């Protein structure tokens, strides 16, 4: 769980990163298995609760500092 | 199996999505709570959407294509959750 959260956060920290929806994150991470998709959703919720990412009013995830 | 029902139970607290064969045997399921949403979030249609996707992507493994949908309860999820079944690829 933690290694996946770090990898997602690292990806969102990249300079080229723009705020993405869950589906756009699924596509960009090449998630094809339903269990990995479940991990992504759990990671997004946990990172959002920790305040390390923010969901916008258009259901896009972004880094707080960049917003 | 190809044909199946998507039972969407949208309450004010939670949106559950079970997908079954025509004989009502459960293929897969997901719920706002199962995706780690908590409190207000579970109610929201976005959570319903994501619950539908997760339930759907579990079904596509078993090899579904067409869905009949059944909706229960007064929650706000049903519109979002149904679109998400169409968006996941399964025809309604």
């Amino acid at each position: 769980k933690e290694a996946f959260m770090e990898k997602l956060l690292s990806f969102m920290k990249e300079e080229a990163y723009k705020p993405l929806t869950v589906q756009e994150l699924e596509e960009m991470l090449n998630i094809t298995e339903a269990e990995e998709f479940k991990e992504l959703v759990k990671a997004l919720v946990a990172l959002e609760e920790k305040g390390l990412i923010v969901r916008t009013r258009s259901d896009r995830y972004g880094i707080p500092e960049k917003m | 199996i190809e044909s199946g029902i998507a039972h969407i139970r949208s309450t004010f607290n939670n949106t559950i999505v079970t997908i079954t064969d025509t004989h009502g045997n459960a293929i897969s399921w997901s719920s706002a709570g199962a995706l780690g949403f908590r409190g207000s979030r579970k109610s929201t249609p976005f959570a319903a959407q994501m619950a539908a996707e997760t339930a759907a992507k579990g079904s596509i493994e078993h090899g579904l294509k067409t869905l009949e949908v059944t909706v229960k309860g007064p929650g706000s999820g049903r519109e979002a959750a149904i679109r998400a079944l169409q968006a996941a690829g399964l025809e309604v």
